[PDB]
């Protein structure tokens, strides 16, 4: 969806001519910029369930209060469908990497998230505390090369300014 | 639309996977023709507008029923819109050399065009002789066999874009057959 | 963003620098128009506040968006300035269709032809012409989108039915200037429940607004129409017409069966022996590339391609009016059913064996590539 | 891959048939002279909506009663039918030049013709007259001898391909007369 | 449009009959139900996020092929839609709960909604599951039997209102099937 | 076969027929040196459209008064109708070469030739130089002897079947003498 | 004007947000490309007498008609208002490769030319005679780089586009 080439394929369209020397020019710069983040997606691919299953849970060391009963956590699998709802963000960060753009993660997980969180009660702070738990933890010789730590922290806090 | 970088994402979202190493280096092998692919839309609007003069003439020097009045492209106005008619047809599929797929020119340029030439009056059977043109014209210039017109570059093979470029233009034929 | 007050922007017209905005909003039309007394009251920017201000542009001009809270800031941009008096609800919605909240879902998504008539749909209320049509669709060849949108609002016919101050809606103004700009109006505005983004394909009005004839259906117009203007004629007289149609307007069932190309085709036990009418008229779609070795040769089996009715307008109406003199001599009582027609024996050739020649007799004309 | 080829053309649950790059000279390998036969396919259907039309014009310049007032190529419906029928004709018997076989001509095309065309009151004396001039279109663009158009080839003998078209399209006239 | 003091003088309308007093105490007694039909429209609209949003999670936790990628209610922007979906169809029988008769939905929310959600691809025994639930939810209020909000009304007979928002979401079903 | 062969000719009706590779080895068994006859008729046929536009255009160079104003070759209905009287000889003297005999060439052409030339003011002492021209270059071709166009052959003496269309060629000019 | 930024940079303006991934990563295209298009500005301006001059009297040599009185040629000053015609043309070439885009070429060589040379009598295809004349005269040995030649022949042929 909104990528870098939707970017400027559309813009020349609304403009209605053809692909200009500035259009061609943008594209030479995904030869620069997949070798980093193409690697950060099969690091996050191949190792996607124990970000979120020592991260998920962080959400809930942090917020202790919502495993009561009356509440958004009541029983065991609600929060079994609270790994299951970050599971789906942890693969649009994948699906963004692989993009170049922010384009998957609009219309996927943004979008549509005031109405959904506010009716439900599912409260968006407990969210981004899993988030950003996932955000603080990247560090260059472990992980991903360092570039690559640069754009995929890059993508999570635009989650945590998209919900917040 | 959908890239050639988005168009494996939609095939993974319908599986709810995770884009892995098994099909990435599919992936980073579209972008080892990177500049391969960034000179060949370059030596298409190079000469774009050569390109569909020829190839209108072309279809008027074979076919030269159009220009006897009651014919389609008769009069001045509706030579204007068909000069502008294949026009189209070349900066959509230019987009599709850039996006890598054919889904810009599908739900836009394709998407309706059947019934329009029909409601018109186009004849459709010239369309497709209008379209063949610049089908082995595209294939003239990115394989840079073009006679009157020789482009330099750095030298290589550049045949699988040859067959992109060449399955998207008969899919416009197809869509309007 | 530009001065609190601002009637008209971008000058294309000189006397809009002198122009004051309209300190009140304008009348309606002065025909009798039966149908507009059934119709909800139109709603401008000094009688209603701004709950009900977003809503109606949202259902006029966005068609049904549902744009959400966090979608479309271009809007909440234009919309904080619309509650600041900053510019009119006339400039309002050339903001709302510059903004790429109207392209990213009317203008990437639908198609080239079905932007116009939308266009028309939301900022007119009504379906143009095909005159119409060609005269914007190369303003999205030359000039692109921005000026494309500045042909409907800096255009009198905007001015004269909404002006500064009143939101766009379906002016149903009784004294038309054609009789199909009524109806082809009224199909394009639909009622409740309806939205633009689901029919990405229009394609029944993208083929009533192309040929200037064919005029479209009735029971799609009969659909919008108003209340105690439609009823004793929907209960169940033209409802499984209407519920037919709806199943066809949605999903889109192309029209090229019943609407328009219109082939009298011979009835199925007229041939029989090259039969099962599913594949009647079906060819190989055969296309070669020959260019490496990534170059394929798809045989594919076409669909039932018709005869295209005016392929064969221009051929045998247009030209063959050879149709000269022919007297031909008539002298040749002994050419006894066919005079000028050589054996014609044409060897296939003789590829040394299995391989073989048959003859077949045929009248012969020298061509014009010929004597001379 | 000529029987994913012989389906797909007698109407069976495929959409269409595409061959690849490896399977294109395992065709080639197949069929006898697979450089050559490619190339003649290739000459016919870039030119298959300019020859339907001059054939049908070669038969109506011939016999213009057709266009007369009680003729079969009066009212427009009819003659947009025998423009059809035309290039039914011409793309069935290019697939049986890339096949190499008429056996899907027989089985498809031409069983009941003759039972059809006496049906329909089509005449069979300007019915031939319509393959006569496809047989000599066919033949001209093969050996590369057409009037207008010239085609740049690998240069060489192509007739016992242009012998190989006029075998089949005497099968038409043996099965419309 | 229409309510319900209208509906019986279009029913006049078509015999040109002076409304009088053989049915004006049929109407009388509408107004002797005012008050316990503007009660029950006041207990609709007072827990009225809370009516959907366990309505539409209702349908999902019943079916959870929505959820799964390719369903209908897969993604975020979907989920936000279908919350509002459902909302206005709260929204409308409300408002003919306050009209007395199914006229301001019928062309407003009904007129166009059966080929809306067939082309987006709305699975529409879904949404029969969907507004059932809030048919045994708004007559589980105005009965004054929900479970777990109990609100005080003079006491009394409310039936009658049971089966005239049971007869809207009905109608509302039947247009969408 | 060979009265199948009959049934094309004398119909009076456009019809056409070949024959099998099965049907073919009776063909030439049937008939002596058939090898040479059936690459003698296509040594001519090949080039009869150069054939009769040469001899035709010979007549002229030798006899200018056809091309003056009221001669018989001056505008070109009389000019396109005299190639197509040429074509039609060469077609039934090659059915004859291919038969072997001259029965075929006397009662479906030549019996009534001389009844309608006089009665159309065809010149026969001007018809008859262009036939010679006729006689003098197939003799040319069907010996290899072309100085233009020389064609591949298994080699091998041909020079009974040039004095067997010698003596057809003669036929046709004794029947209009 | 119309350049890579001014693309980007108004695209995420109109949609009314905030510089993303996408916009970020194509300006990191323009560290790629311009040590390949300023140093063919550095050549054209270090050149552009000479390639006015004997390369505008070659319009001249393929139409000597247009020095027939009574034409848009007719005394010595109005050949010499014709070199500076064409030299504004190769300012613009050079004020487009500094650019990166097509932008200065749009508003100030292109957008109204159809209506100047129209009214005026003045043949297009003479202007590019002109114009293409010095796009076949390019080579690497000589000229410039290998990549350069390629953009500044990717600018001139879009001026042969727009006026014919
Ligand atoms: C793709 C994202 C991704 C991650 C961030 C990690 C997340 C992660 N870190 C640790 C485990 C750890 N992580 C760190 C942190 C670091 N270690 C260092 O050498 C650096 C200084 C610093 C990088 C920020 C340390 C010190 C431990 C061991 C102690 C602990 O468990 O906290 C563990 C448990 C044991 C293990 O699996 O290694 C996990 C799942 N894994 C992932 O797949
Ligand atoms: C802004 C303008 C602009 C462009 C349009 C592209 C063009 C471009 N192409 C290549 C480089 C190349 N480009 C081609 C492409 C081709 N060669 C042919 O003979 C075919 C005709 C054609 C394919 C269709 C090949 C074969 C190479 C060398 C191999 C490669 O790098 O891909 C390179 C050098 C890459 C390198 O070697 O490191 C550049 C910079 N770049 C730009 O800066
Ligand atoms: C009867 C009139 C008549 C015409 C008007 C032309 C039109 C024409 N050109 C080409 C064929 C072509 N046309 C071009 C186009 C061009 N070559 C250039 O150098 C320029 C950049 C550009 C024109 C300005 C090219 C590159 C080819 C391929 C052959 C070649 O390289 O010349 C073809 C063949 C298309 C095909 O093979 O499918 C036709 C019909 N030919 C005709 O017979
Ligand atoms: C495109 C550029 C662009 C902008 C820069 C802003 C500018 C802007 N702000 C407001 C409107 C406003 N802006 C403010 C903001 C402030 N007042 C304060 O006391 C604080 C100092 C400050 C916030 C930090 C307030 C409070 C209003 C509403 C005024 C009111 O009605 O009370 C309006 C009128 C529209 C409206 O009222 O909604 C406009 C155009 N909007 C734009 O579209
Ligand atoms: C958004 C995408 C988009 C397209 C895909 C094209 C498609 C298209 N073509 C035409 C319209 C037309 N197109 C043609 C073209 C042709 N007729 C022939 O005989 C030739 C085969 C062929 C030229 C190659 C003609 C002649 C008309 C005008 C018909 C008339 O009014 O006489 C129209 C109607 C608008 C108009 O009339 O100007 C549209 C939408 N245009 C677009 O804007
Ligand atoms: C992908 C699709 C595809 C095709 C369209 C063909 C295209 C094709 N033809 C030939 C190659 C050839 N093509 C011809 C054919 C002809 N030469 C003439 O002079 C006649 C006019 C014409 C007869 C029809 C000849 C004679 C050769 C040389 C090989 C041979 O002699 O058989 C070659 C190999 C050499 C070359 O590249 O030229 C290819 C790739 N093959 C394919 O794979
Ligand atoms: C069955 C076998 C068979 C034939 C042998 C020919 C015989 C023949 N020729 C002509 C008709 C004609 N034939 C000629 C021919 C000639 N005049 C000359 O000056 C030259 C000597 C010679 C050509 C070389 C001309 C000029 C006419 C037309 C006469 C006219 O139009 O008045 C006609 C009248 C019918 C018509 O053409 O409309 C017939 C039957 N046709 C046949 O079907
Ligand atoms: C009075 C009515 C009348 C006509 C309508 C034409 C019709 C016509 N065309 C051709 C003959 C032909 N027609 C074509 C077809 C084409 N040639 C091209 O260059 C295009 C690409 C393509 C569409 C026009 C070819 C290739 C030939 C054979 C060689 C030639 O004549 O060009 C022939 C000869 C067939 C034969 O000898 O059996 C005839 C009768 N001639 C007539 O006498
Ligand atoms: C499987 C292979 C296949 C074919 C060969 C054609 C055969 C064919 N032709 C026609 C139908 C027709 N075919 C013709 C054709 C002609 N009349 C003439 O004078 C000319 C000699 C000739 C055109 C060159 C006409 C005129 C009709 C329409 C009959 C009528 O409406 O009266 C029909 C009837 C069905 C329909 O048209 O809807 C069929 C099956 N279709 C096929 O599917
Ligand atoms: C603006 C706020 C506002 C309202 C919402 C209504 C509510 C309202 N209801 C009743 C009065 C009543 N309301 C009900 C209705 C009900 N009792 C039940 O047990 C059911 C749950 C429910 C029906 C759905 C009944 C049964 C009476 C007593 C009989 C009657 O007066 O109708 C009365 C007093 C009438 C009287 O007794 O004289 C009022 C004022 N009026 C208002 O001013
Ligand atoms: C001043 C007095 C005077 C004359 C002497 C004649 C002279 C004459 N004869 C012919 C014209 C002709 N002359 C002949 C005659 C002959 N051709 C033959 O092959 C025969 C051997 C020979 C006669 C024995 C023929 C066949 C024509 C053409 C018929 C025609 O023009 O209608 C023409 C051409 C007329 C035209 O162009 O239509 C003229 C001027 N006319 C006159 O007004
Ligand atoms: C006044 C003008 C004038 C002409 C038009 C020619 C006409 C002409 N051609 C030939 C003679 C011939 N004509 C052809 C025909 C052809 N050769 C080919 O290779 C092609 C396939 C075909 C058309 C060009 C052949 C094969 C011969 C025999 C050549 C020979 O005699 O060796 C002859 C001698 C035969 C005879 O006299 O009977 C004459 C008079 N000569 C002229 O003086
Ligand atoms: C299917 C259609 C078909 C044909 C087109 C012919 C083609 C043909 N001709 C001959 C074979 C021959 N053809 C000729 C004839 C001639 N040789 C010359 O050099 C003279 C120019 C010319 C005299 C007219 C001779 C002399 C032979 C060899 C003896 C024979 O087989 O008759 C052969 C056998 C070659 C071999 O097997 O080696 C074949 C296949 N036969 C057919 O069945
Ligand atoms: C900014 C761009 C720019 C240019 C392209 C040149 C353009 C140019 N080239 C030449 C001069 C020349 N140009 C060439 C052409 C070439 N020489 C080679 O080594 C290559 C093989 C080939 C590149 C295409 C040759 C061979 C001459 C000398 C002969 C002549 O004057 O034509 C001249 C006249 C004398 C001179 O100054 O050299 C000019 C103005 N100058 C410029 O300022």
């Amino acid at each position: 969806m909104k990528s870098v080439i939707t970017t400027v394929v559309s813009a020349a369209d609304a403009a209605g001519r053809f692909p200009s020397n500035s259009d061609l020019e943008s594209i030479q710069g995904n030869i620069q910029r997949s070798a980093a983040r193409l690697e950060a997606a099969e690091k996050l691919a191949g190792n996607h369930e124990a970000v979120v299953k020592e991260a998920g849970d962080a959400c809930f060391a942090k917020y202790a209060y919502l495993k009561n009963p009356g509440e958004a956590g009541e029983n065991q699998e609600k929060i079994n469908k609270c790994y299951r709802d970050v599971d789906h963000y942890m693969r649009l960060v994948n699906y963004c990497l692989v993009v170049g753009g922010t384009g998957p993660l609009d219309e996927w997980g943004i979008a549509g998230a005031r109405e959904v969180y506010r009716t439900l009660n599912l409260p968006t702070s407990a969210y981004v505390a899993s988030i950003a738990y996932t955000r603080d933890r990247l560090c260059v010789p472990r992980d991903m090369s360092a570039q690559a730590g640069v754009e995929f922290s890059a993508y999570l806090d635009y989650l945590i300014n998209a919900l917040s | 639309m959908l890239d050639a970088f988005s168009r494996v994402v939609v095939n993974s979202d319908a599986k709810a996977a995770y884009v892995g190493g098994s099909d990435l280096q599919a992936l980073k092998s579209f972008i080892a023709d990177g500049n391969k692919r960034l000179d060949a839309v370059n030596s298409i609007v190079s000469n774009a507008s050569c390109m569909v003069s020829d190839a209108v003439s072309g279809m008027i020097c074979e076919n030269p029923g159009l220009i006897s009045p009651g014919g389609n492209c008769y009069t001045n106005r509706r030579m204007a819109a068909c000069l502008r008619d294949g026009e189209i047809i070349l900066r959509y599929v230019s987009y599709a050399l850039l996006a890598g797929d054919a889904s810009v020119l599908e739900d836009r340029c394709l998407n309706g065009l059947k019934e329009t030439y029909i409601a018109l009056g186009v004849p459709t059977n010239s369309s497709i002789r209008a379209v063949s043109i610049m089908k082995a014209q595209a294939v003239a210039f990115i394989t840079n066999t073009a006679t009157e017109r020789k482009m330099s570059f750095a030298a290589g093979d550049c045949t699988s874009l040859a067959s992109e470029v060449a399955s998207y233009f008969d899919r416009v034929g197809a869509a309007i057959s | 963003l530009t001065l609190p007050g601002t009637a008209e922007t971008n000058l294309a017209v000189p006397s809009n620098a002198v122009r004051k905005v309209q300190p009140y909003p304008i009348a309606k039309p002065p025909s009798y128009s039966s149908v507009d007394s059934l119709r909800p009251a139109r709603v401008s920017r000094m009688d209603a506040d701004w709950a009900t201000i977003y809503e109606q542009v949202r259902r006029q001009v966005m068609g049904n968006a549902y744009v959400m809270e966090g979608e479309a800031p271009d809007i909440d941009v234009a919309f904080s300035q619309l509650k600041g008096g900053n510019l009119t609800v006339r400039e309002f919605v050339r903001a709302v269709g510059k903004s790429a909240s109207y392209r990213t879902r009317f203008m990437e998504a639908k198609s080239s032809y079905n932007f116009v008539l939308l266009n028309f749909k939301h900022f007119l209320g009504r379906a143009p012409t095909q005159e119409e049509v060609s005269t914007h669709i190369q303003i999205l060849a030359t000039s692109g989108l921005e000026a494309e949108i500045d042909s409907y609002i800096d255009s009198d016919e905007y001015k004269a039915l909404f002006g500064d101050h009143v939101v766009p809606y379906v002016v149903y103004r009784g004294t038309y200037l054609s009789s199909e700009r009524f109806n082809r109006m009224v199909k394009a505005n639909p009622g409740g429940a309806t939205s633009d983004k689901a029919k990405s394909n229009l394609n029944m009005i993208a083929t009533v607004a192309a040929d200037l004839p064919t005029d479209a259906i009735d029971v799609m117009r009969g659909l919008p129409s108003p209340i105690t203007s439609e009823t004793l004629a929907f209960g169940t007289a033209y409802y499984w017409a209407k519920v037919e149609k709806e199943a066809s307007e949605g999903r889109s069932a192309s029209p090229i069966g019943e609407k328009i190309g219109k082939f009298d085709h011979a009835p199925i036990s007229t041939y029989t022996s090259l039969c099962s009418y599913d594949k009647v008229n079906k060819a190989p779609q055969i296309s070669v590339t020959n260019v490496g070795s990534d170059e394929h040769s798809y045989v594919s089996v076409t669909s039932k391609y018709i005869a295209p009715d005016m392929a064969a307008a221009a051929q045998m109406l247009a030209d063959c009016q050879k149709y000269k003199a022919g007297g031909n001599a008539p002298t040749g009582k002994w050419m006894k059913y066919y005079p000028g027609t050589t054996v014609n024996m044409a060897p296939y050739i003789s590829l040394n064996d299995t391989g073989s020649d048959s003859s077949r007799t045929v009248s012969v004309t020298l061509d014009k590539v010929k004597i001379s």
